[PDB]
DNA sequence: GGCTTTCGTCAACCCTTTGCTTATCTTCCCT
């Protein structure tokens, strides 16, 4: 079912989200949805305390039924009802922390923004599933949450595998020439 | 009239090779940049753009994974589990040889201003790695479009950075057309409305996801326009050529 | 009354050491540099894990990379420098009312014992773990500032007094305690013996090949510049019950050996920190254990 | 009540043999030293195989790595240099509880008794594997610190008591029960004969191209460190049904017989470890295997 | 009334194994 589950994801700490600074640090716990960049095949990521959730009849938790077939833009056209687009739009949140990220300056004409980068949930999961699928092996691949990822984040739950980031490697210059 | 002082053969070590979620290697031109603006500020050299390159570059760990740092129990509050290891949150470290061309515009002579860039530079510190050696940064001009190429050719050794543009996304074209990713600047999510944890309370606060552009690595001599190679401050939040797309 | 401490207050690192280039020379030629290759061998021996005499009988095949002298030199080069930055009471994320009552309970450091015993890791050769030992004979070259020093015979888990870390360690603690930077250009002549194993960092690095993977600097051998900053803030000899100089960490904490000897006992960074701040008298050992971690630097949660 | 050991408790080596160079020499001219070449050799046979009769007739062309003598030198030499260091006890990554009870367990071990069989295994010329067959005498030259001491028969498989592999031994025990470090420097006359073979480490391949690839130092004939360190520790006589010394493994384990010699029978290190800091007593031998071990090194965790 | 310590809670993978580029060079001319 998948009231069902939206719902169990809401009991918990029910939150949604398309950035996050938790791939940069497991103690975090800033996540960020946006709006603008939900699409087609926009991948989505979710946090529930140690990726809690219960499971359907073919062992998936949310995270699996709601990233394929583009289910969670359905939920987000209301193709299935517009009081699931509430439920999911409940669990669809921006809770902010600051703590363990990077803060750097931007310059945004006479004057700076502290600009503080938090990863792109939607990048990670579809370039991972992208570049193992297009056979992209200039890659690196890391798993982010740690021993047992399930603490991080849904997806880190999910794909053990470790996410794929592109080495960013550049030509070496020959010393002998 | 265009000036430029180059420093060649810049090794650093302890580079923090995330670059951003999915990229990791070489740092991007938002990186050089923040330094070019670092010295705007402590040298008070106002620099346009930097144009930088690769000499050496290597990412610590496999080919397909990177070397983790041992954390250190740093944290408040968790004592009693610090003799078990700390756990690591992945920063990916690399070291680095480099050649950097800051466009600078000065008045006095070239000896101060080579002072002060080696001023920085020994208390400058490249994306997060210490700077372990560098030569002794020289001064050149770029009167016209041959001077320009003087410049150019001062940086050799050096695999500079060119904007490649973005077609449709970042994935599909690092497949097809095979060229670098990068983090060419960034976009602004939400306003920030706690300013206590922040380095400046004063100082406006954005949480930002990385944009990146598409980029390729051509040596120095190779690029015809060094215009290609020089990064700038962007007005949209973003760093851009001076030349813009390389073609 | 009760400064409370800010909950991401983070210091620089102001110890910053490069990566140590491995060359091999002669003791007799200590000019001709070779750089010492990391190399990758296959390893025959038998798996003997606590829980395996099951299979202990079979064979276990293990690719490993090693670094080892060639057998026309009999010394270990080792290349680094080390440049000590000022500021070190300059917090970049806390705010300026902790961090200043922090500094200010903080010129009464006695600055020279730190600088001594940071100069004197790095001249004694406390940055070679496995390969100070079968070492025939050490020597370390220091060059600061168009002068160069020579050092024998330095015993690493006590630090005696002479003249030499001294002098150096004056104008360490002038940059520490004061402002700029002093870089010490650091040349590590181990005498080893012809084509003995040197002991380069090794990397945390899930890796299917290489069982054991080398840190490599173009092939070249080399150590972890973080490794060498672990080295030469290995000063802490004020912990309780002290007996070896151990890491300057916020809880005095070793996880290589699984204990921590500032953990609990209310003798960590932020007890003393916090004492500090709060007009509590701190001792000068403490209060050299506080600025050795604002020289080491870190974030600090909570 | 049960001190489990640390889960990475592990040990370094303290056996630090270096990669044995070959050379060719005559039992007289030893100053005349040409360095043994690895040739490679296409070699056509029988394809045998236990299995597939019906191929029997089918040749089998193999490219194998040879190492011969040259037909003007009868005598292969064999230079390493072994370094014995101490400090045996200090696990550099488990120091603590389990490993200096350990220590203190082990105080009292026969430290004489296996320096003299390590100096003996050197001694006898079993870093020598296959060499030693066809050999008419086997003289080695041990040189500690500059100290020449001349061997020509040892019987290999039994330890019998002599004066010099002893008075190496004497140091070599006062290194290993206490810190420092020795340095033996090894030489191997033996007088294979005119053009004899010889046979050094043969390197791990999975790539193929070639049948036998022998190890090699810029082409000259080499032996593996880890072959000779297997030789070095093959004092273990003190298993179950003890007939001849094999190597020292935590498990006892020979891999070619395919057997643990003291697994499954609670004579395996860890056993006797967990003995040794549980506060139970050991026997002379038992304490001198988990001390071979310890100076073999290892991990012993988890 | 937080506050700091330690113990209990919640999990589960499909992997792949080098190029990215690839270096800054003589005609006139007259002194």
């Amino acid at each position: 079912m998948i009231k069902e589950m939206i719902e169990d994801f809401i009991s918990k700490g029910g939150l949604i989200f398309t950035h996050s600074g938790r791939y940069t640090n497991t103690n975090n716990s800033c996540f960020i949805f946006n709006k603008n960049d939900i699409g087609v095949d926009t991948k989505v990521d979710m946090y529930t305390p140690k990726s809690a959730g219960i499971k359907n009849e073919e062992g998936e938790n949310l995270w699996q039924v709601l990233n394929k077939a583009n289910m969670f833009y359905r939920i987000y056209s209301g193709e299935l009802g517009e009081e699931l687009q509430y439920l999911l739009k409940s669990c669809c949140t921006a809770k902010e922390d600051v703590t363990t990220l990077p803060q750097i300056y931007f310059k945004n004409g006479e004057g700076y923004d502290i600009l503080v980068p938090i990863g792109n949930a939607h990048n990670l999961i579809s370039g991972t599933e992208y570049l193992w699928e297009h056979k992209y092996y200039n890659t690196f691949t890391q798993k982010l949450g740690g021993s047992n990822p399930q603490n991080c984040t849904h997806a880190c739950n999910k794909m053990r595998g470790g996410f794929k980031q592109f080495n960013c490697t550049p030509p070496q210059v020959e010393d002998n020439y | 009239m265009r000036k430029f002082i180059i420093v060649k053969n810049v090794k650093v070590d302890g580079i923090n090779a995330k670059s951003s979620d999915i990229t990791v290697g070489m740092p991007p031109a938002t990186t050089f940049c923040g330094l070019g603006e670092t010295m705007s500020i402590k040298t008070g050299i106002v620099v346009k753009a930097v144009s930088y390159g690769s000499v050496k570059f290597e990412v610590r760990g496999s080919r397909f994974n990177t070397s983790v740092t041992k954390f250190a129990w740093q944290d408040r509050g968790n004592g009693g589990k610090a003799n078990n290891n700390s756990p690591i949150q992945p920063k990916p470290l690399a070291d680095g040889v480099f050649t950097l061309c800051f466009e600078v515009e000065w008045e006095d002579c070239a000896e101060v201003l080579v002072d002060k860039v080696t001023n920085f530079i020994n208390t400058a510190r490249i994306a997060g790695g210490t700077i372990a050696s560098f030569n002794k940064p020289f001064v050149k001009v770029a009167k016209d479009a041959e001077e320009l190429a003087s410049v150019k050719n001062a940086m050799m050794p050096c695999y500079v950075v060119v904007d490649c543009g973005v077609e449709v996304n970042i994935f599909e074209d690092a497949v097809n057309r095979k060229l670098q990713p990068m983090v060419n600047g960034y976009k602004k999510l939400e306003k920030i409305v706690d300013n206590k944890h922040m380095r400046d309370k004063f100082t406006p606060a954005y949480l930002a996801t990385p944009t990146y552009t598409m980029i390729g690595y051509k040596m120095v001599s190779n690029v015809d326009n060094f215009d290609q190679a020089l990064w700038q401050y962007g007005e949209n939040t973003k760093v851009k050529t001076i030349g813009g797309i390389y073609n | 009354t009760k400064l409370k401490a800010p909950a991401v207050l983070a210091y620089s690192r102001k110890i910053n050491p490069t990566n140590a280039l491995m060359f091999a020379v002669n003791w007799s030629d200590r000019d001709n540099t070779t750089a010492v290759m990391v190399g990758t061998k296959t390893v025959a021996g038998t798996q003997s894990v606590r829980g395996n005499p099951n299979d202990a009988d079979k064979g276990n095949i293990q690719t490993v990379n090693f670094a080892n002298l060639p057998h026309n030199k009999n010394t270990l080069l080792v290349k680094y420098n080390v440049k000590f930055v000022g500021d070190v009471f300059k917090a970049e994320l806390g705010g300026g009312e902790y961090s200043n009552t922090l500094q200010t309970a903080l010129e009464n450091t006695d600055f020279g014992t730190l600088a001594y015993r940071y100069v004197y890791n790095i001249a004694a050769g406390r940055t070679l773990w496995r390969n100070r030992v079968g070492a025939e004979s050490i020597e370390t070259v220091i060059t600061v500032n168009d002068q160069t020093f020579t050092f024998s015979d330095l015993l690493v888990n006590e630090f005696d007094e002479d003249v030499d870390v001294a002098e150096i360690a004056d104008m360490v603690a002038g940059v520490l305690s004061g402002e700029g930077f002093v870089t010490l250009k650091v040349e590590h002549y181990m005498l080893l013996g012809e084509g003995s194993e040197v002991f380069p960092s090794q990397e945390f690095v899930e890796n299917s090949k290489l069982s054991k993977q080398l840190f490599d600097l173009n092939g070249q051998a080399a150590m972890h510049d973080q490794k060498i900053g672990n080295a030469i803030r290995t000063i802490d000899t004020w912990y309780e019950d002290a007996t070896t100089p151990i890491a300057v960490e916020p809880y005095g904490s070793v996880v290589r050996n699984g204990v921590a000897y500032r953990a609990g006992n209310k003798t960590d960074l932020f007890t003393l920190m916090d004492g500090a701040v709060n007009g509590k008298s701190l001792t000068e050992e403490d209060q050299m254990f506080v600025t050795a971690n604002l020289i080491r630097g870190g974030v600090f949660g909570g």
